Parts: C-alpha cells; sequence; structure tokens
C-alpha cells in the first residue's frame, strides 16, 4: 500500500518534491534538500552546559586582562590586547553565538545536542591535525579577521538553491540555518586558537573541505524518494516481533486506515 | 504552444552532474562506441566501450548535451563540458 | 517517412472534415491566405509562375553546384538562350541531383520550353505590376503565366477575377505584359 | 523467473530506468504495432511486404505510425475494446504540461 | 497541528522497537497525507480518488470499475505516471529517465 | 501556380555517423527522401531551396540503441493541380480514346468524348493524330487545357481536362 | 517485432478514453459474423466464414488476414462485429444509467433544473466532472415530477416558463438486469432499453457537457449497446491437442450463446410471438452479455458452462494479482534469469558472486562485432558452447540467426563488423542479484561475476544483512543485462560498494558477523600475541599489504 501510494514522488530539478501531476508536496526534500546518505550524528555545543562554561568557552574580550587570549596562542596576541576596532567584530560574533543558543534552545526544547547533520567536522579537524602536523606549542599565524570574516564569507557559499528573487533567497537561508549554528559551534575564535591550534593554511583547507563535502551531500534531482521512504518504513515494520495501549503493527493499521474508532483513545493533560 | 527556451543566463539548476545524469551519459556513450562510433580520445589500448567512454568523460571530450526538464514544461540545456563531475 | 508542414493543427476524432478543391479560389487547408511560417510569421501565401520558377531552381542549383564542390577536395557559366540552356541543364542536374528525380527533369523541361521570359528584371517588373493590383497570389500566378489577348479570354480562363477588376483596366496590364516578353 | 512488482519498486528506487525498460520489453514481452492517426486504435492493416497500410473507416493511408509496447498491453486494449471502451493512443500531447 | 501529532505518533510506533528511521521519510509520508485539505487516508477509497492517471490508479485493488468509469466519463491520461510508462513498456521519467540527451553538432565537430 | 512551402521532416541517424561529416550526410539523405516524392497533401516535391542554409538543430538519442532523431526544417518548391486550372502543355501519348497532355511531372488526360464535334480521330497516320476542320493534334502539338478532375494515387497524380470550352485547344 | 515497416516510430504522450459508437464498430469490423459455428466447414477441418476468421485473425500457421496475413507472429488480429436484435445495457454502466434517468425527465428529455435555480449553477461551477455529476445527481434526485413554469430570481409572483412537458417521473431502482419505476396509488411499467436509448438520444447538448460526458468520445447513449465488437482470435485462443481435437476459450462459448439467443430473439420478430414471451429471451440475451463481460455479479446470476466451469469473465482476466495488470504488465517472468541454493564464501570480495559453470554456459550476452575485440569474439565463437569461455549464437546484420551447437560452419565463421555475438558470461561482469521478498531498495544489488564449480550461488558473508538470507537452503535470483547502457546503469548505480550507506537510516547496513565478528575480539586483546612464523602469513594474506615488516 505504501509503495503504490508514494511511487511517483521524486526530487525534481528545482529541489521541489512533486508527483505525476506536479502538485508540490515539499518545496525542499526533507525540509533541507539533503541526501540522507551523507548525514552523521554530531553535537552542537551551543546548547548544553551552564552560561558559565558558555562564556568561558566562547567569549573573547580584547579589552581585559583575563578575557583576552594569551599571546602564546597567536603571534599578534600581544599587539592586539586593547585593540578596540576588532572588539566590534568579537562582540558581533559573541552576540550571534548567543542568538544561536536562544534559537536552538527554542527549537530543541529537550536541550538535546546530538543530532544528525551533514559534514562531520570533528574529523575534518583531525585531518588537518595529522595532515599539517601542528604542534600545540607554537603560535598561530591567523589574524582574527581571517577567522571571523572567513567563516562569515564561508556561509555565503554553502548553497542549496541557486536563485535570484527574494523568495528563493529566504528559502535558502531557511534551508541552511541549523547547519550554520554547528559551524559557529565548532569554529569559535577561542576553540579555533585555544583547543586545536590552527594555522592559516589548515584553516582555508578546512573551509574548502567543508564547502565541498557540503555541496556533495545535496540530493540528486531524479532520486525517487517516494519509493525510498515507502520501503524505508515497510522494511522495519517487518522486523517487528510483537501502559497497555495499542502499539506496533495494529496501531499502524489504525494510522494508515485513518479510523475514527481507534482501540485505545486516551489523552495526556499536563 | 511555443517554447520555454531557458536562456544561457538565468540558469537555476545545479552546476554539478547528478549520478543519474553521469550514469546515463557513460551508458549512452559506451553504447554508441560499441555501435562503431567515432571516439574522441586516444584509446591507448582500450577495448571495453564503457572504459573508453569513461576516458571520453575524464577529458570532457564528449559531444553530448543534457536537457534538464522542469515540471512546468521548461528546459535548461547544459553541456557535458560545463557540468562539473564531482561525485 | 512523412513530411509535415508548418501550419499544423489537430482535429481529434473528427475523421471527416476536408473541404473540396475548386477553381474559385478554393485551395486546400494547406494553401489558404497568409500561411504559417516556421519562423513564426503569418507569411503571405507564396505562388510562382512559369520561367520564374525555372530561375528559382536555377539559383538553387547554382548554390547546389558551388556548395556541392566546396567540400570536394580530399567562375560562372550562364547567358544561354533556349537550346544552349536545354543542353546545359542536363549535366548540372546529373551532377547535383540523385538523377532518379525524373520529375525534376520533366519539370525543368516544361519550365524552359513554355518559359514566358528569360531576364530576372522583366519578371521583376511583372511581379511589381501584378502585385500592385492587390489580387490573390493564385491570380498573380495565372495572369503571370498565361497569354490572354482579350479581357473576355482572361475572365474566361480564370473564374476568380470576374467582379474583381474591370475589363478594360484588366486589358491595361495585358498590353504591358505583351511588350514585356523575351522573344525566342 | 518472475520479476514481480516488488522487484519493480526496488529498481524504481535505484532510479535505473533503462534497466526497467529492458526488463519489460526486449527481456520478455515486447511487440511492434501500428496505430492510426485519428482513431487511437489498432485498426491499421499492416501489409509489410507492399508498404500498404490504410485505416479503413477513418480512411487514412498517409498518417499512420508504429510503436513498441508489450504485447500484454496490446491484448489489454483489445479486451477493453471487447468491452466497448476506446483507449485512444496519441503520440503527441496537447496540453502544455 | 494534525500533521505534527501524526508524525509524532508514527515516530513512537517505529521507535517503540528502537529501530531508527530518518525524519525525512516519515515526514514525506505525513506530508503526502495532509497536503490535500485534511486527512487523506491510505486505502482504496482514500488516495485513489484523486486526479491521478487512470492507469496509475487502476493498478490498485479496484481496477476494473476504475477503467469503466474512466472510459464512460471520457478521462484523458497525463502519462507522467511511473506505473503507466511501466504498462506501455517505455522509459519511465525516473531519475535516469528524468532528462533528455542531445548531440551538440558544434562541439561534435570541435574534436578532431 | 507553383507553390513554395515550409516543411519539417524527422530523420533517424545511426551512431556510425556521429562525427564532423554528420551535418553533410543528413542533408544528402534528405534530398534522397524528399526530392522526387509526391503526395496529395502537398503535391509533388521538386527541389529543396537554400542548401547552404538548412536548419538541423540538436537531436535526441533514442534510449535503447544509440541512434539519434533529428527534426529538419526547410523550404521547397512544390506544385499540384486544381479543378478549373487552365494550363498549357504538350501531348506525349495518344490513341482512339483520347490524348495525354503532359504538364510538369504530371500526366493530364483528355477524352474523345470531351473534344468538340468538328474534331475527329485519325489513326491512318504515323504517328496517329486527331484531325479537325482546320487543326491537327499529334504529339509535339501545343494545347492549352482546362483541368477538370484530379486523382491522387501512390506517388503520382493524374488529371482530366477539356478543350471544348472556348479559348482552349492548340496554341 | 521483426520485419521492418516503413512507418515512423513514435512514443505515447496522451491516452484518451472514450466509448465506441455503433457506427464506428460497424465501420471498423472486417466481417459481419452470422454463423455461431466455430471451425469445420460442416465437418471439414478448416474455418466457417462466420466466427473466428471469416476474414480476421489467423490460426494454424497460415496467412489470410484481409491480405494482411504476415502469419500469426505479426498480425495483431482484426476486430469483427455482430448486430443486435434490440438494444441491451452495459454490465458496468447500469449503475450509471440508473442515476442518469433520475436527473432528466422522460417524455421530453432535458434537465430538471435550469440556471434560474441557484443551486444548479453551484453545480455548474467546479469544472471537476466526476463531482459535478455527483452534485447534479444529488439535486435532481428529489424532482420526481418534470417542470415547465417556475418563479425565477425575482419573486414568486413572476412565473418564468421553460420547456414544456411536466409529467411525473417514477422512483426508479435497479432489480437484477432491469429497472423499476413507480408513478391515487402509483403505477408500474417496464423501463425497456429502447425507451432509455430513445430518451438519452434527445438529451440536450449542454446537458451532456454538464454530466461529465463528452461530445465526440463519450456520449450517454453509447452506454447502451447496439452492436457488439467481436474480439480477434488472440483474445480467445484455441489451445488444442494432436490434430483432430478442439479446445476453444470460454469467451468463444459465451459469444456463441449470445449469437444463439440473438438469432432466437430476431426470429421471434418476423414470426408470431407475444410481448411477454419474447422478453423471456430478451433478458436471456442481456444475460449472456452480462456474464460475457462480468460473470462475478453481486446478484443471483452465476452462469456456468456445461463442464461446471463458472466461466472466466473478462473482468476476471484483468483484476489484479495473477491478473492482466498486477500479474503481467507490472511483473513478468523475464528471460535471462537464474535461481539456486546459496552458500557463503569467505574468500570472495563484497561485490563478487560465484556463478556455477552450467549457468555461465547457459546465460548469454549480446556483444557487437567491433575492431576493439574481434579477436576475442572469434576466439570465443571457436571455443563453442561447451568449453566454458565460449559462445552459443551468432547473428548477422541481415537479421539471420546462427546456432553454434548445430550448424555446419561451426568452425569456419568469418565475423564481419556490425554483426552480433551472443557470448557466454565471464568474470567481472555486472549482474543484478537479489533475494525475494524485495521489500527493500537493498534487496537487489549489482554484482561482479566470478565463475566457479558446483551448483551453488556463492556470495560474501557481510552482505547477508541487506538481503536477509540464511544458508538453510534459501534460493536466490539473478538477472543479466543486455545492452551497454544497461550494464552501465547497473555498475554505476546499483553496485554493492555504492549501497553500503543506507539512506533509510543514514547508517552503514553491512557489518561483520559470526566467525569474523567473534574472533576479532579474541584477537584484539592485551593477552593475544602472535609469533613470527604466523605473522608473516597473516601479512601476506592482506592483498594490499605494502610489503613492510
Ligand atoms: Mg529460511
Ligand atoms: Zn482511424
Ligand atoms: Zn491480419
Ligand atoms: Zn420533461
Amino acid at each position: 500500500r505504501l509503495v503504490k501510494a508514494l511511487e511517483d514522488i521524486m526530487v525534481h530539478y528545482d529541489n521541489t518534491t512533486r508527483n505525476s501531476l506536479g502538485n508540490v508536496i515539499q518545496f525542499i526534500y526533507g525540509e533541507d534538500g539533503m541526501d540522507a546518505a551523507h548525514i552523521e550524528k554530531q553535537s552542537l555545543d551551543t546548547i548544553g552546559g551552564s552560561d558559565a562554561a558558555f562564556e568561558k568557552r566562547y567569549r573573547v574580550d580584547l579589552l581585559n586582562t583575563d578575557h583576552t587570549l594569551d599571546p602564546s596562542l597567536l603571534e599578534s596576541g600581544s599587539e592586539i590586547l586593547g585593540d578596540l576596532k576588532l572588539q566590534v567584530l568579537l562582540d558581533e560574533e559573541y552576540k550571534q553565538l548567543v542568538k544561536d543558543r536562544k534559537f536552538l534552545r527554542e527549537v530543541f526544547v529537550d536541550g538535546e545536542a546530538n543530532w544528525p547533520l551533514p559534514v562531520n567536522i570533528r574529523r575534518i579537524i583531525q585531518n588537518a591535525q595529522q595532515t599539517f602536523h601542528i604542534d600545540h606549542t607554537k603560535p598561530s599565524d591567523l589574524t582574527i579577521k581571517d577567522i571571523v570574516l572567513g567563516v562569515k564569507d564561508l556561509q555565503e557559499n554553502l548553497l542549496v538553491l541557486r536563485g535570484k528573487n527574494e523568495i528563493i533567497q529566504n528559502a535558502q537561508r531557511d534551508a541552511v540555518t541549523l547547519f550554520c549554528c554547528l559551524l559557529r559551534s565548532r569554529l569559535a575564535t577561542r576553540r579555533v586558537l585555544q583547543e586545536y591550534r590552527l594555522t592559516k593554511q589548515a584553516f582555508d583547507w578546512v573551509l574548502s573541505n567543508i564547502e565541498a563535502q557540503f555541496l556533495r551531500s545535496v540530493v540528486h534531482p531524479g532520486e525517487m524518494v517516494g519509493v525510498l521512504a515507502a520501503q524505508s518504513i515497510g522494511e522495519p515494520a517487518t522486523q517487528m516481533t510483537l501502559k497497555k495501549v495499542t502499539s506496533g503493527v495494529p496501531r499502524l493499521k489504525e494510522i494508515l486506515n485513518v479510523a475514527k474508532n481507534m482501540k485505545t483513545p486516551s489523552l495526556t493533560v499536563y | 504552444l511555443k517554447e520555454k527556451a531557458i536562456p544561457k543566463d538565468q540558469r537555476a539548476t545545479t552546476p554539478y552532474m547528478t549520478k543519474y545524469e553521469r550514469a546515463r551519459i557513460l551508458g549512452t556513450r559506451a553504447l554508441q562506441i560499441s555501435m562503431n562510433a567515432p571516439v574522441f580520445v586516444d584509446l591507448e589500448g582500450e577495448t571495453d566501450p564503457l572504459r573508453i567512454a569513461m576516458k571520453e568523460l575524464a577529458e570532457k571530450k564528449i559531444p553530448l548535451v543534457i536537457r534538464r526538464y522542469l515540471p512546468d514544461g521548461s528546459f535548461e540545456d547544459w553541456s557535458v563540458e560545463e557540468l562539473i563531475v564531482d561525485l | 517517412v512523412s513530411t509535415s508542414t508548418f501550419q499544423t493543427r489537430r482535429r481529434r476524432l473528427k475523421k471527416v472534415e476536408e473541404e473540396e478543391n475548386a477553381a474559385t479560389l478554393q485551395l486546400g487547408q494547406e494553401f489558404q491566405l497568409k500561411q504559417i511560417n516556421h519562423q513564426g510569421e503569418e507569411e503571405e501565401l507564396i505562388a510562382l509562375n512559369l520561367s520564374e520558377a525555372r530561375l528559382v531552381i536555377k539559383e538553387a542549383l547554382v548554390e547546389r553546384r558551388r556548395a556541392f564542390k566546396r567540400s570536394q577536395k580530399k567562375d560562372f557559366m550562364h547567358s544561354e538562350t533556349r537550346e544552349k540552356e536545354l543542353e546545359s541543364i542536363d549535366v548540372l542536374l546529373e551532377q547535383t541531383t540523385g538523377g532518379n528525380n525524373k520529375d525534376l527533369k520533366n519539370t525543368m523541361q516544361y519550365l524552359t520550353n513554355f518559359s514566358r521570359f528569360r531576364d530576372q528584371e522583366t519578371v521583376g517588373a511583372v511581379i511589381q505590376l501584378l502585385k500592385s493590383t492587390g489580387l490573390h497570389p493564385f491570380e498573380v500566378a495565372q495572369l503571370g503565366s498565361l497569354a490572354c489577348d482579350t479581357a473576355d479570354e482572361a475572365k474566361t480562363l480564370i473564374p476568380s477575377l470576374n467582379n474583381k477588376i474591370s475589363d478594360d483596366e484588366l486589358e491595361r496590364i495585358l498590353k504591358e505584359l505583351s511588350n514585356l516578353e523575351t522573344l525566342y | 523467473l518472475r520479476f514481480g512488482e516488488m522487484e519493480r519498486d526496488c529498481m524504481i528506487a535505484h532510479g535505473a530506468a533503462s534497466f526497467l525498460k529492458e526488463r519489460l520489453m526486449e527481456a520478455s514481452d515486447a511487440f511492434r504495432v501500428h496505430i492510426c492517426g485519428i482513431c487511437g486504435l489498432m485498426t491499421v492493416i499492416a501489409k509489410l511486404n507492399h508498404n500498404q497500410f490504410e485505416c479503413k473507416g477513418c480512411d487514412n493511408k498517409i498518417d499512420i505510425y508504429q510503436i513498441h509496447i508489450p504485447y500484454a498491453a496490446k491484448l489489454l486494449f483489445q479486451e477493453l475494446m471487447a468491452m466497448n471502451i476506446t483507449p485512444r493512443l496519441y503520440t503527441d500531447r496537447s496540453r502544455d504540461f | 497541528a494534525g500533521r505534527a501529532a501524526l508524525y509524532k505518533e508514527v515516530y513512537n510506533v517505529i521507535a517503540s522497537d528502537g529501530s531508527y528511521v530518518n525524519y525525512r521519510h516519515m515526514a514525506l509520508l505525513v506530508d503526502v497525507m495532509t497536503t490535500q485539505g485534511g486527512l487523506t487516508s491510505v486505502t482504496r477509497h482514500g488516495f485513489n480518488r484523486s486526479n491521478t492517471g487512470a492507469l496509475m490508479r487502476c493498478s490498485f485493488e479496484e481496477t476494473v470499475e476504475i477503467l469503466f468509469e474512466a472510459g464512460a466519463s471520457a478521462e484523458l491520461d497525463d502519462c507522467r505516471g511511473v506505473s503507466e510508462n511501466v504498462i506501455l513498456g517505455q522509459m519511465a521519467p525516473i531519475g535516469t529517465g528524468a532528462f533528455d540527451v542531445m548531440i551538440d553538432e558544434e562541439s561534435l565537430v570541435k574534436y578532431m | 501556380m507553383f507553390f513554395i512551402k515550409d516543411l519539417s521532416l524527422n530523420i533517424t541517424l545511426h551512431p556510425s555517423f556521429f562525427g564532423p561529416r554528420m551535418k553533410q550526410y543528413l542533408k544528402t539523405k534528405l534530398l534522397e527522401e524528399v526530392e522526387g516524392s509526391c503526395t496529395g497533401k502537398f503535391g509533388y516535391i521538386l527541389c529543396v531551396l537554400d542548401y547552404d542554409n538548412i536548419d538541423i538543430q540538436r537531436g535526441r538519442i533514442l534510449p535503447t540503441d544509440g541512434s539519434a532523431e533529428f527534426n529538419v526544417k526547410y523550404r521547397a518548391v512544390v506544385f499540384k493541380p486544381f479543378k478549373g486550372e487552365v494550363v498549357d502543355g504538350t501531348v506525349v501519348s495518344c490513341s482512339q480514346h483520347g490524348f495525354e497532355v503532359q504538364v510538369g511531372p504530371m500526366k493530364v488526360f483528355v477524352t474523345k468524348h470531351l473534344m468538340p464535334q468538328d474534331l475527329t480521330f485519325n489513326a491512318g497516320s504515323n504517328p496517329p493524330s486527331y484531325q479537325s476542320s482546320e487543326d491537327v493534334i499529334t504529339i509535339k502539338s501545343r494545347i492549352r487545357v482546362k483541368i477538370e478532375g484530379c486523382i491522387s494515387q501512390v506517388s503520382s497524380i493524374h488529371a482530366i481536362g477539356s478543350i471544348k470550352e472556348d479559348y482552349l485547344g492548340a496554341i | 517485432g521483426q520485419q521492418y515497416s516503413s512507418a515512423p516510430l513514435r512514443t505515447v504522450k496522451e491516452v484518451q478514453f472514450g466509448l465506441f459508437s455503433p457506427e464506428e464498430v460497424r465501420a471498423i469490423s472486417v466481417a459481419k459474423i452470422r454463423f455461431p459455428e466455430t471451425m469445420d466447414e460442416t465437418q471439414t477441418r478448416a474455418k466457417i466464414g462466420g466466427l473466428n476468421d471469416p476474414r480476421l485473425g489467423s490460426i494454424d500457421r497460415n496467412l489470410k488476414c484481409q491480405t494482411c496475413q504476415e502469419g500469426m507472429n505479426e498480425c495483431p488480429g482484426h476486430f469483427g462485429h455482430i448486430d443486435l436484435a434490440k438494444p441491451v445495457f452495459h454490465v458496468g454502466f447500469i449503475a450509471k444509467i440508473k442515476k442518469v434517468c433520475e436527473c432528466v425527465c422522460m417524455h421530453c428529455g432535458k434537465l430538471l433544473l435550469d440556471e434560474h435555480n441557484e443551486l444548479m449553477r453551484q453545480a455548474l461551477a467546479i469544472k471537476d466532472s466526476k463531482k459535478r455529476f455527483a452534485a447534479i445527481w444529488t439535486l435532481c434526485k428529489t424532482k420526481m415530477v418534470c417542470e415547465t413554469d417556475v418563479p425565477s430570481e425575482d419573486d414568486p409572483t413572476q412565473l418564468v416558463s421553460r420547456g414544456g412537458c411536466g409529467n411525473t417521473q417514477p422512483t426508479i431502482r435497479k432489480d437484477g438486469l432491469k429497472l423499476v419505476g413507480s408513478w391515487d396509488e402509483p403505477e408500474l411499467r417496464v423501463l425497456s432499453t429502447e425507451e432509455i436509448l430513445n430518451i438519452f438520444k434527445h438529451i440536450s447538448v449542454k446537458d451532456f457537457t454538464s454530466l461529465g460526458f463528452n461530445e465526440v468520445f463519450s456520449r450517454p447513449e453509447w452506454m447502451i449497446l447496439t452492436c457488439l465488437p467481436v474480439p480477434p482470435p488472440p483474445v480467445r485462443p484455441s489451445i488444442s491437442f494432436n490434430e483432430s481435437q478442439r479446445g476453444e476459450d470460454d469467451l468463444t462459448f459465451k459469444l456463441a450463446d449470445i449469437l444463439k439467443a440473438n438469432i432466437s430473439l430476431e426470429t421471434l420478430e418476423h414470426n408470431g410471438a407475444p410481448h411477454h414471451a419474447i422478453e423471456e429471451a430478451e433478458s436471456l440475451l442481456q444475460f449472456h452479455v452480462a456474464t460475457y463481460m462480468d460473470n462475478d455479479i453481486a446478484g443471483q446470476p452465476q452462469a456456468l458452462q456445461k463442464s461446471g466451469r463458472p466461466v472466466k469473465s473478462i473482468r476476471a482476466r484483468l483484476k489484479g494479482k495473477e491478473g492482466r495488470i498486477r500479474g503481467n504488465l507490472m511483473g513478468k517472468r523475464v528471460d535471462f534469469s537464474a535461481r539456486t541454493v546459496i552458500s557463503g564464501d569467505p574468500n570472495l570480495e563484497l561485490d563478487q558472486v560465484g556463478v556455477p559453470k552450467s549457468i555461465a554456459k547457459t546465460l548469454t550476452y549480446p556483444e557487437v562485432v567491433t575492431p576493439y575485440n574481434i579477436d576475442r569474439l572469434t576466439q570465443l565463437v571457436r571455443n563453442g558452447p561447451n568449453e566454458h569461455p565460449g559462445a552459443k549464437y551468432v547473428i548477422r546484420d541481415s537479421g539471420d540467426r546462427i546456432d553454434l551447437r548445430y550448424s555446419k560452419r561451426a568452425g569456419d565463421i568469418q565475423l564481419q563488423y556490425g554483426w552480433k555475438v551472443e557470448r557466454h558470461i565471464m568474470d567481472n561482469d555486472p549482474v543484478l542479484f537479489n533475494r525475494q521478498p524485495s521489500l527493500h531498495k537493498m534487496s537487489m544489488m549489482a554484482h561482479r561475476v566470478k565463475v566457479i564449480p558446483y551448483s551453488t550461488f556463492r556470495l560474501n558473508l557481510s552482505v547477508t544483512s541487506p538481503y536477509n538470507a540464511d544458508f538453510d537452503g534459501d534460493e536466490m535470483n539473478l538477472h543479466v543485462p543486455q545492452s551497454e547502457e544497461t550494464r552501465a546503469e547497473l555498475s554505476q548505480l546499483c553496485a554493492v560498494p555504492l549501497q553500503i550507506v543506507s539512506p533509510q537510516s543514514n547508517k552503514p547496513c553491512m557489518g561483520i558477523v559470526q566467525d569474523t565478528l567473534c574472533g576479532i575480539r579474541k584477537l584484539t586483546l592485551r593477552d593475544t600475541f602472535i609469533e613470527l612464523d604466523q605473522v608473516l602469513n597473516m601479512l601476506y594474506w592482506v592483498p594490499d599489504w605494502d610489503g613492510v615488516i
């Protein structure tokens, strides 16, 4: 029933998901336009933890004795201590990170951080580690401008829908969004220089690999998702070997048949 | 009852070749090679037309052109030279 | 296979809808007024006459001979009056045609024997004269390739004029086309 | 061996269309039939040794086509005609979409 | 909110055993049910009533009478349907069949 | 009368010819299928115009054998008779049942029962001819005939005409 | 198939469904059909010019098809016809006609609600035909008396008159194969077919256009049968035996009975017969029509045939599962297939599959003669169809077939370009390997070939999970592609190393199990230690070992 119900549903060439009549089912498949293969369970560090560990982990104030990075983690670390033109950008960064924490505690009310996203970063870092052999005993050669402006210019490239008009633009910004939050979670001007000493070359390399892998992880127009989802649900249903409320196979029969007179009604009032 | 000829500009589709596009290109070309067709690469000792079409792709020396169709009935014409082949 | 035309329609199911041809300006549905041009232009229905068409196929065979010899690797013979044209068409046709097109050989024979002219300028003034009358291209053709010494003769051999032009004014053009004539 | 519906669904999931067309035609059923222009029926009288066709009744010997479909589908249409139902087969669409 | 409670319930069905399925599949299904105006069921009387091709709907359960009323009420078929290209034994506009191919004569000559 | 029509035609092409020679062969095959043909739809195909500029466009590959289908748009000189079309011509064959005036690629026929009563038959001469009170019509004779009937058949068109109407006959 | 025809090959983009007009049926039929006898020119082994081939389809490997001939393996069959003594309902449209006669009054024959009724335009609104008809039927089902004068949009004082005739319409309902209608005490009279036809023919044009009917393809009066289309012999086969035996199909018998009852009903007209005694055979003709199209009626009729057979109707051929659609057109028993018991081999790679020699010599692939391989091809042709890397067929460009186990030029053979060589199956070829049931995208994957002895399909261990197979005798299936683009599809789309990551769960669906999975923990210990002599063989076993101790 499922397979014969969903056959003619596939990602077309504008990442729309329509049927043999062209009526739109989704405007981007999976509400992200992303192929389910290149997706891995990561953990956005912007959500969990106290505000103490948050500021301890992401705040950089060049205008303080204890809130500025040690000039050992950067050559220019001693001749920037007190530079006020850059604290505008550092404050913009920290503001944006806090905005993430609010937005993602708003969408993910569990506070659950482990969630599946494309592009696995916490390996893409170690590839730069063993590939460029950066010892955690020399200072970086990255200006803060390269970090902040670098990531900010990176987000402009992670495309999913190429378009001109305002509509497709907002559709794109909503098509990414959740990824950029992890991107800012792992590319913080502190962790980038404190946790894993990045050079400029390794940094641009990480941006390149991120852009590439991301572009790879997009759905391929033509992919018949209707059949894929149909069998993706029908297969585990067969692997079902069956508080006393309807569950399992018969409940599923009620769901698909859409019956007014279910076995266990019941409701939950908080 | 006319033409939805999408110009070279205002080109919206992905600049990359889908695994399905690539698959049917290597397929069709390999067939044509086996149909005793002119090959546009130095074979360097190759007798399997699939492999030969693969070499034709690596050097982007295939004359084929993909017509990507859109739901409304429009079409973007892309060349196998234009399309980046990542995959 | 099957050659299709530019003015293409689709009368589904209606297997019985075809008008009958007639002399009184009733041509097939493929030969109405400004027929459809493949470029997308309501182009006027094209009609030729004798000799003129011989010139058309003549230029076509000139570009066909020259373009036919441009790729023959790995400045013009013309003039020709009457018989030195009849003999010269043959080799050109057998070089730049499949030869099997016997209809082409017969049609060229008819197009040069009953050819009313020879010069391009003459038939040009003919086209300006008859097309200046504002008549049907079929009429421009017939009056462009018949010899009617009398307005009654022209009105007889063409049941399409009649009340489209007066007899003596119709004579006015015939007295000019009688002069505009290449003597054999 | 049978190539049932589930075996079809899997190949639709892979998106391998030429393999399916191969498996449903040259690999099993397969048939060439002529169709009239007006009536989308199988009225054509194929005189292949004389290049003569005709669709009598509709009176057509100029505009007649051929198509490659599985003989099973041909028999299906002959049965639906055996229940007085005309499935007009048309080669070109007339609805933009 | 109906679609939301539906997806959530189904997710409790699949995740009851602990087996995981990527959001996009289930979400695709529930989207298919809601994207009509209400709850379109997944049965004979459910979705096979829509404007889909006569043969596509024909290949599910009721069949004969669907072709009867399709012949009576002069239905015309889009042929965009998967199952219908399957019946005609043609290249189904499916992934590999979702585009056309041509030979650009210019680039063709510019390899010699 | 002769017409000039816009025509389109689909030609399939084997993968063997997928080279720079391709654009040539197509045209060389079009002239083999189009020129010399005849059908009541658009009369006789005589000559294709402007060989130097004929449009081909790209063609799609039939998705089972590497063949490629092309749609070619062109212009051609055509000709087909009509009822009541007065045209001149010359006889080719003649006997006791009437004479056959040939015009262009088409064989027009005229019946004894259609000629004037003063004109009669003459078989006692080589070649035979129809003798009148003043005129004689044999083979090479010019006659202007008004076409009355038209018949299409396979790859040829025949017709029936008259000389009884005024302003017709030998010219 | 086969024999070129000078016709332009095309595809299908529209499929328009209509209803046959009796004029079309009587304009397409090749023969009139009068004799209800099958073959045997009165005990003469041939065919009577009456049923199955007075002109149409051919049997017994002969020509004769209105000069079409082309034998059996080319002619599609040509359609006949048979007249009717009187009009007869259609078995599936009775439910419709019952609801159409309730929307338009008899006597006159026009709609019961004009545009002055405000709920009528509300039906004429949505262009959906199948729901517009439901609306109109939901409206005029109450009007059981026709109308002529009705107050319009103004006031009930202003009476606007439409078309005349205002007789009472009955409360019609279906009984068996006929309709019932009651018009103080109501009255009853038979609603014969001739009335329904004679009244539907006078329905107005916009009424056709408003009840979902078509002007040229599907009119309501074509729901009533006037002439029956005789199917050609291919629809009703004659599976016989020996030479002097029969074996016609059930459809031939039902059609025969239809012809019998039709001859009886038509002879009862030129001869003396009462009104309510002819109709006893009229409902018999209508009956044989009904059971000929639908013999699984929900009503009392069941209609067997002599031998206790319930008669396979036409709808019984088409309804799904082992039927025309779900059993043939959506799933066939294709050629170039093989199935057998399987066993796991820990010395193969993932994508490989161990095919036995017999299958390798039995399954074939059509290669083309090309300069790149003509030495190989000729070598194979000369190895013959019994030494493993051989071939078994050669096809010329003239469409001729050349067997290799028979023939006399079995060792000669001058292969020319463009010819075809049906070779055997060799290693590293792309095949489609699967296990039923195919409830999974992963259930059919492409495999590289390796030819081996013994009669077992041999497959790698770590590929049991996406196939879900055990070695207690489970049989596996295998298909072989047939074009170059097809095997390209299999190799660049359906390859096993491609389908390691499952999109259904964003996770690899191919682990390491059992003997591999057990000992690998035993090996991965601080207590596990190997000494030299074994270590070297361990290293050599790694095929991609860099040769570094
Ligand atoms: Mg078992
Ligand atoms: Zn027809
Ligand atoms: Zn036949
Ligand atoms: Zn009435």
